[PDB]
RNA sequence: UGAGUAACGCUUGGGAGUGAGAAUCUCCCAAACCGAUUGACUAAGGUUUCCUGGACCAGGGUCGUCCUUCCAGGGUUAGUC
RNA sequence: GCGAAACAGUACCGUGAGGGAAAGGUGAAAAGAACCCAGAGAUGGGAGUGAAAUAGAUUCUGAAACCAUAUGCCUACAACG
């Protein structure tokens, strides 16, 4: 049962929130808001909000017991860049790339979630194995 | 002429509402719509704007309004015959006023 | 003598700071290409008090609502601002 | 209260993006490294 | 100096390797409990038991 | 007392707050 | 320093202005090329 | 990819305040440079960039509650220039 | 396909003649998400409408290069198209 909060067009990079996001993947929901409370980076100061968000959504909308969350998957996938002309020398120019961030942090009680998640491709790939052999059967049949 | 005029009772042969009784307050003849009282109700969820004297409370909840339907969706209402049906109508010409009236087809019946 | 060449008062803080302490100044928006004797003909047969003096303003067109899908400019205006003598106070509204 | 727009046109995040003329006008010139 | 030959995407990994960030450490405040960095005053202004700043 | 309470904020067209007309309030946003 | 274009109303209006351009046959062949591409700013009289 | 690398293009400290958030915003006290000038009036050019209030999509080589940016309103008065 | 399916000879470049782009698709119907929670807000998570909301205005389908996460295996005496 996996709870998640998302944002996007985030203006901190991937590259430079990637750093932050592993400090606080498999952390406990307090020692994570403790820890990320007292980081001197800029994006820290970010990341509590959606983790914050996350909590309140995960203890108010799905209903979990929110002693038990520990941060299942907390990452910062690449967002939309934007490309401006910086002015160089003699006549040329290059391109800056402000880069942006799609963060989206996700939280679970069950320490085992990682197994449903391969139950499931399990299921998915047995559908379509079925799917060949009740084919079979009928291909033989006519 | 027109097929359809604001006022003349009318059923819709198709969808969801069949044999959806309704009178027509008003028709889009651009647009080939006609806003039949009673039928495919819908319920906009209505915000909350404050910027002018009326605004100040525009009392909005879930008011439940008119959609416009196509006017191929619909079918004029039989009232003179016995046994009320649907069918189409003529634009026949009466010597008598020189105006033209829709007459059905299969009866005898004006309008 | 047509009187198109008053198109519409306008009001604001230095039109109202003016329209205080005995002379009355009022401005208003006149034809662009009229005259200061068009403006003073057209008090004269609309109104009915001589004014003591014209001044005349032209503002230039701007570009406005810049940024917007579709920019557009402005349009030009003459300001005209007409004095009253000493004591005569008339009302632009009610006639 | 009182948070409404009744305008026709009304926006906080106003649309535009910003375009490259690729103006690359460079050019150079001769070298102290001449072997004739 | 530049490049003739492309860097992989894996030795810039190896190279990040050294990048990774450490955990600052924390303690518990005497008079509210809150976490603060060690060494340091608090969010009330309370350093032990002196009576810094003002109160947030 | 009515008056001073019609003055705050409302702003009219080519005015501001605080030198509201003392007399002129009921046109424009009557 | 200075640099080619130095900004005149005067100079830029005589030399490419729509007088300027109506006085020779070589502007009026001019004029009309830039009315068959349909140019919005014909001469720099208009901004 | 180079690479989170080079670079960020001449100017300090503190007190109080606003604000959800302040080395960067407001006020005050200093401090440092200009002072045949970074002072004041204008020509040319620029064309609203001027004033008030609000905002922080975008731009500001950082930040921003702030801006010459954006929004709304306003501003240029001649018989003698 | 006319340079131009959109407001294209436009934006933009040049003193000037002149040169000259890119950009289409929500849903049958806006029925465009009331309300609740976190947040300063945008926004996100629920609720609701809808057949479909992983059709949500970033709006038909969504490929690869590219960036991250993880089940399983291997890898810190090792000369590697
Ligand atoms: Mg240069
Ligand atoms: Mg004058
Ligand atoms: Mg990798
Ligand atoms: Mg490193
Ligand atoms: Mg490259
Ligand atoms: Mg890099
Ligand atoms: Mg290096
Ligand atoms: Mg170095
Ligand atoms: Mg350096
Ligand atoms: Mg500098
Ligand atoms: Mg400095
Ligand atoms: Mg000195
Ligand atoms: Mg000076
Ligand atoms: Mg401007
Ligand atoms: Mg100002
Ligand atoms: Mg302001
Ligand atoms: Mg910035
Ligand atoms: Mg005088
Ligand atoms: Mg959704
Ligand atoms: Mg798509
Ligand atoms: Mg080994
Ligand atoms: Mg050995
Ligand atoms: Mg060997
Ligand atoms: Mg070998
Ligand atoms: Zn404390």
């Amino acid at each position: 049962m996996i709870a998640f909060a998302k944002q996007f067009r985030v203006r901190i990079s991937p590259q430079k929130a990637r750093l932050v996001c592993q400090l606080i993947v498999g952390k406990k929901t307090a020692d994570a808001q403790n820890i990320l409370s007292n980081t001197p980076k800029k994006a820290a100061t970010l990341i509590a909000k959606l983790l914050n968000s996350a909590i309140a959504n995960a203890t108010n909308n799905h209903g979990m017991n929110g002693d038990a969350l520990y941060v299942f998957e907390c990452v910062a996938n690449q967002g939309p860049s934007m490309k401006r002309t910086i002015p160089r020398a003699k006549g040329s120019s290059n391109m800056i790339t402000k880069r942006s961030s799609n963060l989206v942090v996700k939280l679970s009680d069950n320490p085992n979630e990682r197994q449903e998640l391969i139950k499931q491709q399990k299921a998915l790939v047995k559908k379509r194995v079925e799917g060949q052999q009740k084919a079979k059967m009928a291909r033989q049949k006519a | 002429m027109q097929r359809i005029k604001k006022g003349d009772k009318v059923v819709v042969i198709t969808g969801k509402n069949k044999g959806g009784s309704g009178i027509v307050l008003k028709i889009m003849p651009a647009r080939q719509q006609a806003i039949v009282e009673g039928l495919n109700k819908v319920t906009r969820h209505k915000k909350k704007d404050q910027t002018t004297k009326r605004a100040a409370k525009q009392s909005t909840g879930k008011v439940q309004q008119e959609a416009p339907i196509f006017l191929s969706k619909l079918a004029l209402f039989d009232q003179k015959a016995k046994q009320q049906t649907i069918g189409k109508i003529k634009y026949v010409m009466d010597p008598k006023t020189n105006k033209k009236t829709r007459v059905f087809k299969k009866s005898n019946n004006t309008l | 003598d047509v009187t198109n060449v008053l198109l519409k008062p306008v009001l604001t803080e230095k039109v109202y700071f003016n329209q205080m302490g005995e002379t009355k100044k009022y401005v208003f928006v006149v034809n662009p290409k009229a005259s200061k004797t068009r403006v003073k003909l057209a008090f004269e047969l609309v109104y009915g008090i001589k004014p003591l003096k014209v001044n005349t303003l032209i503002r230039k067109p701007t570009t406005i609502r810049g940024g917007s899908r579709f920019p557009g400019l402005s349009k030009l205006e003459k300001l005209a601002v007409i004095t009253l003598p000493k004591g005569i106070a008339i009302s632009v509204t009610g006639e | 209260x009182x948070x409404x727009x009744x305008x026709x046109x009304x926006x906080x995040x106003x649309x535009x993006x910003x375009x490259x003329x690729x103006x690359x006008x460079x050019x150079x010139x001769x070298x102290x490294k001449a072997a004739d | 100096a530049v490049q003739q030959r492309r860097s992989s995407k894996h030795r810039r990994d190896k190279r990040r390797s050294h990048d990774a960030l450490t955990a600052q450490a924390l303690s518990v405040c005497q008079k509210c409990g809150k976490k603060k960095l060690f060494h340091r005053v608090c969010s009330c202004g309370m350093y032990g038991d002196l009576r810094v700043k003002k109160a947030y | 007392k009515q008056t001073q309470d019609l003055t705050k904020n409302m702003k009219i067209k080519g005015f501001r707050k605080g030198k509201v007309p003392p007399t002129l309030a009921k046109d424009y946003l009557d | 320093m200075k640099r080619t274009y130095q900004p005149s109303k005067l100079k830029r209006a005589k030399t490419h202005g729509f007088l300027a351009r109506m006085a020779t046959a070589s502007g009026r062949k001019v004029l009309k090329l830039r009315r068959k591409k349909q140019r919005a700013q014909l001469t720099v009289s208009s901004e």
